[PDB]
RNA sequence: ACGGAGCCAGCGAGUACAACCUUGGCCGAGAGGUCUGGGUAAUCUUGUGAAACUCCGUCGUGCUGGGGAUAGAGCAUUGUAAUUAUUGCUCUUCAACGAGGAAUUCCUAGUAAGCGCAAGUCAUCAGCUUGCGUUGAUUACGUCCCUGCCCUUUGUACACACC
């Protein structure tokens, strides 16, 4: 782990680059309006953050 | 009585423009014409191979009188259509920024074309005064 | 001041404004005459309300119409309804009932469109199709 | 000696209806009570913010989406008001939900 | 702090989810109920709604 | 692909001169004029048929009903 | 407007660059049947050879099919620009070149060779015969005809 | 005929400077070398030309081998035996002077061919 | 189809502890580059001057100026990094394709269909999806014939229920 090597890629961008500040996954993240929370976590927590079913 | 070109059909106006402007020595071409697809959507030269380029300071200046100011880069949205994107779906284009901008230049050079406090470029007195005359040119030409 | 009304027009998402005067015979469409009324084949449905009243009976009103938004010829049935709406409500403003009920009863027997406004609009787009009614294909197998 | 007028502007926000109401209207009721001239509760475009989702979390299942939205609704106001009594109506009458900024603009 | 507004409106809704799946996770033993976020010009008050509010307190 | 058609070059890519006296004896007896119409005699290739077809208006040999582009509608002038 | 054409005088055969070449079609359009030149680069020399547009390829005369022809062997002396060409900075001697009917088959068979020398995975694609571009064949070129 | 490059004969191929390899080299390159480059392919280089000046002047000289494929064959570079990475074996290449130009990637096929039937 | 000329929307989105939407002015033929200026947004991009469409011409039934796949060379952009071509642009080769068998899908009014734009994926990349608008119809306004669904009656040796 020479701290030359360890984490050295570069995460500046991609998928990797950002995680889901629900559940630190990649997949199916939502980065409309800096929301940044995947899919599912998303419609679990909709209500609470003001979102809601209309039409 | 007294006549703008909104009294005039367009392309007739362009048209007569285009061949008044042909006629008089002014409103030097660049010497890059003849080359050039006049857009990355086109596919070919303009198919009048000389005298095209009369006929777009025509329109552009018609557009400018038309509109309040007018830039480069918005002509470069107004002209250009479709690119034939080979086996995609075709989508829009911008054309030539060069083209629209040795346009602009040339029409300031013949002072029909003033550069705008609001950027880009309106219309001037003279070449406003050029372009309801030409206008009339055409009207009484019609009948 | 001069007697003056400001009517409208709409089709699917185009507007006519009219603003309408007591002038000198003046149809003016975008600041153009409405003779230069653009695809040039829906030209005679922008004549329509002239020929069916007749030009005389508004030689000295002027007309200013300006007309935004939809396609050309949403835009053209715009001015029409414009036009028509604009010569009813002056009349019915400043010149006499019973010439209003004659425009009215020229126009309504004429493409009933040129004093009610369309209601037919599009239909949203659902998930599971292409199209606002439409759906996709089935594998099947 | 702050008699200089301001000319200054109250905007809302909130993604609710009757509360933002609610408060522009006692906005504007202390504004008349002290004799202040204004521009109303000029109402801005309800920006829709929506988000389309799949509902399964698996991707198995018929095709069936979803959209979530808030509606935004600012009414701005802006008055040509003397100084404390407005500072004054700024910092009272806030409820919780419609957000209350001030832009002095002088 | 100068950021789009309906940006700043998703990040309290965002906060708030925060601040409820936070308590939830916390409070739990204590019977949570609720938590309601009101903003006043300077100070940030975060009511709790629970049942052992005594407890709560501590 | 499949050459099927058989066709062959039927044509006049050129007009030759006793071609124009064709073209211009049958000017009139055609009362319906058109660059299909034109084509249609095998005597024109197609582009020159507008060609023919535009020169004809010299000397009023036929009158125009509708200029409009993508074709064109010519009577006889009588 | 229209002309007898001088019955006697309008060809319909032509052997150009060593192509034959059907007269009858349009100037540039009966250019453009000779490997290595489109209707792009066809119009254009055409253009710079300031012989009519409309012509018919069949009716010029012979000194205009040799300016035609010198002009489209050495394009930069007739200020046809270093873009626009078909083989520019000519990764054999970096001279922006254009190749013609013969010449274009037979220099992309010496690059096509050379690539196959190289053994550049490029060269062995394009030795094997499969798809060079990096595009998907599992479902395309399924037959060789 | 001999081996020119960009008119750049192969007698001034071997010995000639990088930079001017990169004004004769296509827009990739260009931007590719203009863009900054590595310390890696420094070190790849210092590595190849000690591997160079070791080898008796007379035979092959040794192979090094490398997992860096997406730095490109520059003119210092020929005479030179490297295994570029393949995934699993740093496959053979030995440095011609018609490498220059492209990368080392093309000559490690890191796919096995197909064969069917 | 290709040239010019006309010039018409509605949903959106957009930078802060980061570097987003980009006008305008100069360059370049283009992609693009550079210098400045707006916009944390009914304010600026933006009237998103979008395509289809319209007018005037070139082409003229020729796998042809249709079709643009497959390749060769070059110029740029994002990127630590682009070869197994990221993508864009310039020149050229221009293949199959002649309205597509059995079979099968969707759809009854601003609907189908044509046409594009925005948003989600996004450092760069859509031929995708979710939405939006433009032009805008033919044919029904019925039936249980095929495929099924609902209720009732009947028969059953079926109940893992006609697989
Ligand atoms: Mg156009
Ligand atoms: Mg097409
Ligand atoms: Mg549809
Ligand atoms: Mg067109
Ligand atoms: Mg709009
Ligand atoms: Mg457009
Ligand atoms: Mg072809
Ligand atoms: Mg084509
Ligand atoms: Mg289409
Ligand atoms: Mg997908
Ligand atoms: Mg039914
Ligand atoms: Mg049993
Ligand atoms: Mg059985």
């Amino acid at each position: 782990a020479h701290e030359n090597v360890w984490y050295s890629h570069p995460r500046k961008f991609g998928k990797g680059s950002r995680q889901c500040r629900i559940s630190g996954s990649h997949s199916g993240l939502i980065r409309k309006y800096g929301l940044n929370i995947d899919r599912q976590s998303f419609r679990e927590k909709a209500n609470d953050i003001g979102f809601y079913k209309y039409r | 009585p007294g006549v703008s070109v909104r009294d005039v059909p367009a392309q007739d106006f362009i048209n007569n423009y285009a061949s008044f402007l042909q006629r008089q020595g002014k409103l030097e071409v660049p010497g890059y014409v003849d080359i050039v697809k006049t857009s990355a959507g086109n596919e070919l030269p303009p198919q009048d191979s000389e005298g095209w380029f009369y006929k777009r300071a025509a329109s552009v200046a018609r557009h400018i009188y038309l509109r309040k100011q007018v830039g480069v880069g918005k002509l470069n949205k107004l002209y250009g259509g479709a690119k034939n994107r080979g086996v995609r779906p075709h989508k829009h284009v911008d054309a030539s920024g060069s083209i629209n901008r040795k346009v602009l230049q040339s029409l300031e050079k013949l002072g029909v074309v003033e550069i705008s406090p609001k950027g880009g470029r309106r219309i001037s007195d003279n070449g406003l005064r050029d372009l309801d005359r030409i206008a009339a040119a055409t009207l009484e030409d019609e009948e | 001041t001069v007697p003056s009304v400001q009517t409208f027009g709409k089709k699917k998402s185009a507007t006519a404004v009219a603003h309408v005067k007591a002038g000198k015979g003046l149809i003016k469409v975008n600041g153009s005459p409405i003779t230069l009324v653009q695809p040039e084949i829906l030209r005679f449905k922008v004549y329509e309300p002239l020929l069916l009243v007749g030009l005389d009976k508004f030689a000295n009103i002027d007309i200013r119409v300006k007309v935004t938004g939809g396609g050309h010829v949403s835009q053209v049935y715009a001015i029409r309804q414009a036009i028509a709406k604009g010569l009813v409500a002056y009349h019915q403003k400043f010149v006499d009932e019973q010439s209003k009920n004659e425009l009215k009863k020229a126009f309504t027997s004429y493409d009933r469109t040129l004093l009610i406004a369309d209601s037919r609009r599009p239909e949203p787009k659902k998930f599971g199709g292409r199209g606002a009614r439409s759906r996709f294909q089935k594998s099947y197998r | 000696q702050e008699v200089v007028i301001h000319k200054i502007r109250i905007n809302l926000t909130s993604t609710k209806v009757k509360q933002l109401e609610n408060v522009s209207a006692n906005i504007i009721k202390n504004a008349e009570t002290f004799k202040l001239v204004k521009k109303g509760p000029v109402r801005l475009p309800t920006k829709v913010l929506k988000i389309s989702t799949r509902k399964t979390p698996n991707g198995e299942g018929s095709k069936t989406w979803d959209t979530y939205e808030m509606r935004i609704h600012k009414r701005y106001i802006d008055l040509e008001a003397p100084a404390h009594i407005v500072k004054r109506i700024t910092q009272i009458t806030i409820e919780p939900g419609v957000d209350v900024e001030v832009i002095i603009a002088a | 702090a100068i950021i789009s507004k309906k940006r700043k409106l998703v990040a309290d809704g965002v906060f708030y989810a925060e601040l409820n799946e936070f308590f939830t996770r916390e409070l739990a033993e204590e019977g949570y109920s609720g938590v309601e976020v009101r903003v006043t010009p300077t100070k940030t008050e975060i009511i709790i709604r629970a049942t052992k509010v005594q407890d709560v307190v501590g | 692909s499949k050459k099927s058609h058989k066709d062959k070059a039927k044509h006049a890519v050129v007009l030759d001169q006793d071609k124009f006296d064709r073209i211009m004896k049958e000017a009139p007896t055609y009362r319906y004029v058109s660059v299909s119409v034109l084509v249609d005699r095998f005597k024109l290739g197609g582009s020159l048929a507008r060609v023919a077809l535009r020169h004809l208006e010299n000397e009023g040999i036929i009158k125009p009903v509708s200029k409009h582009s993508k074709q064109a509608i010519y009577t006889r002038a009588t | 407007s229209l002309v007898v054409q001088e019955q006697g005088s309008f060809q319909h055969i032509l052997r150009l660059l060593n192509t034959n070449v059907d007269g009858n079609i349009n100037v540039v359009y009966a250019l453009t049947t000779i490997r290595g030149v489109g209707r792009r680069y066809a119009n254009l020399v055409c253009k710079k050879a300031d012989v009519d547009l409309h012509k018919r390829a069949g009716e010029l005369t012979q000194e205009e099919l040799e300016r035609i022809v010198q002009i489209m062997q050495n394009p930069t002396h007739y200020k046809i620009p270093a873009w626009f060409l078909n083989r520019q900075k000519d990764v054999n001697d970096g001279k922006d070149y254009h190749s013609l009917a013969n010449n274009l088959e037979s220099k992309l068979r010496d690059d096509l060779e050379r690539l196959k020398k190289i053994r550049s995975h490029r060269g062995i694609r394009h030795f094997w015969g499969l798809r060079v571009r990096g595009q998907h064949t599992k479902t395309t070129g399924r037959r060789r005809a | 005929k001999t081996y020119s490059y960009k008119g750049v004969d192969l007698e001034k191929l071997l010995e000639m400077p990088t930079e001017d390899f990169v004004k004769l080299a296509p827009a990739r390159v260009r931007r590719k070398f203009a863009r900054g480059l590595s310390e890696k392919p420094a070190g790849l280089m210092k590595k190849l030309r000690a591997a160079k000046l070791s080898a008796p002047e007379n035979e092959k000289p040794a192979v090094v081998r490398t997992h860096l494929r997406n730095m490109i064959i520059v003119p210092e570079m020929i005479g030179s035996v490297v295994g570029v990475y393949n995934g699993k074996v740093f496959n053979q290449v030995e440095i011609r002077p018609e490498m220059v130009g492209h990368y080392l990637g093309e000559f490690s096929i890191t796919y096995t061919p197909v064969r069917h039937g």
